[PDB]
């Protein structure tokens, strides 16, 4: 089966690391960080890695049950939540994954809504409130089946009831919020296990190419973004096709459908990420109707035209 | 953000062999790739050899069949075994997980009869 | 000549095309008296999107735009753009901007803004799609906040849907009642057609999701005709339809045995032979496999 | 929720012809399908012919080549032209947008 990419413009793509549309393509060659995100990880022959799963609704989502309110002398109210797999089955900490699939893969205060529907009734009671999950906290231990969240609400969260976290953005990106999209949480609070590998360009003159989404903020100053290696639709497509990879690197072209011309070339690496020959940083300015097309299988020594 | 250090360079006669060593501050099996690079005097750094986690390898045309890249099964290290060394192989050699990571010292390899 | 296919996805790998939710159960309700004419999650088998259907999971019941002004009830007026940020052209042959909600209710979510380092704010908000102020086809809607002041005019604004505010009687939740996209007493235009079983003994089969509630009692659900992944797949493939009806089988992927069969209609909906209402008792790890092209007269095995 | 009325049945000799007419209280262009059904004495209703919004048609094997279903979108009408009528065509005929919509009175067709 020949390898293919879906025919989708940037305006038809969504982020695989947070539920956001893709806004711009982006490079940052001067970034020295180790890029080792765990969501949006899929090999070109369709094998999911890290905490990656297929549902757009599952990215940075949690499902579980609140056990109790937890003492915290900080402003705000804190709650302990058992987390399950997104399908509601109990999470097995001995499973060879880093954390339940869909778990956030970066350090920060993730802002969203906690909602509950009671199991007992002949209609059940419901409640929903804004909440924040600090993924850098020693209490963030999803690999152990347990996390904490904080609310502005002081009382109206029920113990022992089915609970859903719907992610919306970040609570803050100030100095104390520890937002760093390339810093992994400590999923067991202990060393992380079964991680998708870190990625980097191998050939001189290349940099990683990202799909960038700007992520909403509850308050404060900033223009934070989340960069993913491939959009969620690529994860989904690669998974469906399961095409054998014929080399370590696919050559792909970003093409303008109107003119049929190649805007630029990129390497699509077997592990599932893009590199380009670009020495500048920042958003990539390219036509909105453009998309990536598979050209051929090449190798690590193949030289890209500069963009 | 990974620290690297290479060693094992030296002076070798043409047709000779060298084994270079590279250690990293994080698990080499956590990287998608490990690679060896070289830089001749007045030259740019060029890719020499690369290996994936499972052990898949590739080489520059000029060293293919003479060089082997491998990993240490007991330690956190990668190697470049170089055979039939030629004067034109003279260069400073570097290991890296990728080109966006700050470079180590490098180890000088000189292939000379002198 | 391109052959028709469905994506190979179990029920637990599917999401709703009418609200951002995972699919929970398959569902039938043969006694439903409403006309089923939803506008999201509408795609023909040869890949033509219909109604307000678009491809982004993040675009379903989402709005993008700018607050223009604050307006016994706090309310804000918001111009809505296309999801890609371009101005919506009301003369476009669609019912409303793509992604616009296709049902009556109080949609609960979060409004967030980033000023054009910029200041930011986000607050819980409610959009009443049954309101005469709900005029997305005219490029304008209103939302309400518990927050009274901290929403800025003239700043880029995003609505992230989360669920429903209420399903009590005065909240007007009815998933089969379309909004009036141009406001009160105006005729909706360019709609995807209504769907119904044609062959005796059949009923519609839905992909059902339970939708969160901000408060009150209830267990509301949103039923879609096809999941968002099917919309996306059909659009990608653009396979010619060789008859008005495809036969599909819900099969166990490990064993390959058929759990039940269904008709997949060319306009993009399923029927089954089932005399019962309610959730379908079947394994969640089953998936639909295309069997062959048939026609409306094919007699399905009862399920 | 749509109201339907059918007419045009009557008593005809074998080999005869009839035209059935169906009127609807809402635009037939908003429905996916329109269809004709028939029901003999002591039997369940059966699908006879169906037409899509685009005008594509299909027929039961028993009436194929003898019956034609057609629609007038401007007059909001659906028709069943029946030729070479046979005694086994005797039944009450109904038109509908589908099975989940309330039925009209029907029109009796008798071939004897
Ligand atoms: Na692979």
């Amino acid at each position: 089966k020949p390898f293919t990419l879906p025919i989708l413009t940037l305006g038809e793509l969504t982020n695989s690391r947070f539920p956001l549309p893709i806004d711009v393509l982006y490079t940052n060659p001067n970034e020295s960080a180790i890029v080792q995100c765990q969501n949006g990880r899929c090999t070109l022959d369709g094998e999911l890695q890290g905490t990656t799963q297929l549902l757009p609704t599952g990215i940075c989502a949690f499902r579980g049950k609140v056990t109790q309110q937890v003492q915290d002398e900080h402003r705000g109210t804190h709650w302990n939540m058992t987390v399950t797999n997104l399908n509601g089955t109990p999470f097995d900490p001995t499973e060879d994954v880093p954390a339940p699939l869909g778990t956030p893969d970066f350090s920060g205060q993730i802002y969203g809504v906690i909602s509950q529907r009671n199991t007992n009734t002949n209609l059940p009671a419901n409640r929903a409130h804004e909440a924040v999950i600090a993924t850098y906290s020693p209490k963030f231990t999803p690999k152990l089946g347990n996390i904490q969240f904080s609310t502005w609400e002081t009382q109206d969260v029920s113990s022992g009831q089915p609970t859903k976290f719907t992610p919306v953005g970040l609570a803050s990106v100030d100095a104390n919020s520890h937002f760093d999209q390339w810093t992994l949480p400590s999923y067991s609070g202990t060393l992380n296990m079964n991680l998708a590998p870190s990625v980097a360009p191998v050939f001189p003159g290349e940099c990683l190419l990202f799909f960038r989404s700007f992520i909403p903020l509850k308050g404060g100053y900033g223009n934070p973004a989340i960069d993913c290696l491939m959009p969620q639709e690529w994860v989904q497509h690669l998974y469906q096709e399961s095409a054998p990879s014929l080399s370590d690197v696919a050559l792909v072209r970003y093409v303008n459908p109107e003119t049929g011309r190649t805007l630029f070339e990129a390497k699509l690496h077997r592990n599932g990420f893009l590199t380009v020959a670009r020495n500048s940083a920042g958003p990539v300015v390219a036509p909105t109707n453009g998309y990536f097309r598979f050209d051929s299988w090449v190798n690590q020594f193949y030289t890209l035209a500069p963009m | 953000d990974v620290q690297l250090v290479e060693s094992g360079g030296g002076l070798v006669q043409p047709g000779g062999s060298l084994r270079l060593s590279c250690a990293a501050s994080e698990s080499i099996l956590s990287f998608n790739h490990m690679a060896w690079y070289r830089q001749g005097p007045g030259e740019q750094r060029e890719l020499v050899a690369v290996i994936t986690r499972e052990g898949s390898t590739d080489y520059a045309d000029s060293v293919k069949g003479r060089f082997t890249i491998s990993r240490d099964n007991a330690k956190n290290m990668v190697y470049l075994l170089m055979s039939n060394l030629r004067p034109e192989d003279t260069a400073v050699y570097y290991c890296n997980r990728g080109i966006s990571n700050p470079w180590g010292q490098g180890t000088q390899v000189t292939v000379s009869s002198h």
